[PDB]
């Protein structure tokens, strides 16, 4: 989740 | 001196935004974890891929080696961490506890301890020999983006969207010191040096610092690149030359002269936000990984 904002 | 790093490779496989890479400790693979669950290891130098290892219910936001390279440890939006067999790729134990997304994770140098931070605002501590949790630490107000162990495993950093950058005693979970960025912008990213004095913290402000934990005294600052919305991640390259390395939410990968803090070089290739670099531990190599319309990892080499 680190790539979503 | 400035690097020239040049483009290697391009891992392409993952079907989602990478999250982390990661090279193994005896230098000859490269690991990483995508936002489409799957792990998986390539070959440091010929970048070839190696294998997939699978399991977690949800995306992966980090990955860490074990200190001989034969054990892989993950952290999941599942709320769980999961330690893999390397070579086998076999999940060995799965540690839960976590009420949230676990966000990152390290093993400690002896690599008997697993340390965990997650969107639940807690640090917690297992082993790994049991997959139990040890210790869950009350440490932060908000999500946790980075947890830790220095050099000789006696302490653990972590830093959080709290705007706060925290030292732990391993042993006993207490808290000894608590580090303020003036206007406490949230902390995306925090790590010790290599000789465990300092920590190198990157805020959502476009801002990486290294500061002095002790002293509580900011050394250096490195700034131009772009960092206000993902946590990315940071490193000290201390192959060659001693720089600083970070990937940028405007597609490129910045590398800094530790001390004059100038950006000697800046690589150009991926398509998207560049959310993951590494170092690798003897050879000028960098990998770096970018998000959704990249899905992309590249290798970078360079005669420093």
């Amino acid at each position: 989740a680190r790539t979503k904002q | 001196v400035k690097p020239n790093y040049a483009l290697m490779f391009t891992l392409a496989g993952h079907t989602k935004a990478v999250s982390s890479v990661k090279f193994s400790p005896n230098g000859e693979w490269l690991a990483s974890s995508s936002a489409d669950k799957l792990i998986k290891i390539w070959g440091a130098y010929d970048g070839k891929f190696e294998k997939t290892i699978s399991g977690h219910k949800l995306g992966i936001s980090d990955v860490a080696w074990s200190s001989d390279s034969n054990l892989l440890v993950s952290a999941s939006d599942d709320k769980t961490l999961k330690i893999w067999d390397v070579s086998s790729g076999k999940c060995l134990k799965t540690l839960k506890g976590h009420s949230n997304y676990v966000f990152c994770c390290n093993f400690n140098p002896q690599s008997n301890l697993i340390v965990s931070g997650s969107f639940d605002e807690s640090v917690r501590i297992w082993d790994v020999k049991t997959g139990m949790c040890l210790k869950t630490l009350p440490a932060h107000s908000d999500p946790v983006s980075a947890v830790h162990f220095n050099r000789d495993g006696s302490l653990i950093v972590s830093s959080s969207y709290d705007g706060l950058c925290r030292i732990w005693d391993t042993a006993s979970g207490q808290c000894l010191k608590t580090l303020i960025d003036d206007d406490n912008p949230p902390v995306s990213f925090v790590k010790f040096s290599p000789n465990g004095k300092y920590i190198l913290a990157a805020t959502l402000d476009n801002d990486l610092k290294l500061w002095d934990y002790s002293k509580g005294k900011c050394l250096k600052t490195y700034t131009g690149h772009k960092n206000e919305k993902y946590c990315i991640f940071a490193n000290f390259s201390v192959t060659g030359g001693k720089w600083i390395v970070s990937g940028s939410e405007d597609n490129m990968v910045y590398i800094w002269n530790l001390q004059t803090k100038e950006i000697v070089q800046k690589l150009q290739g991926h398509t998207d936000v560049v959310i993951s670099t590494a170092c690798h531990p003897t050879e000028n190599i960098i990998a770096s990984a970018a998000l959704e319309n990249d899905k992309t990892i590249k290798l970078w080499k360079s005669d420093c």
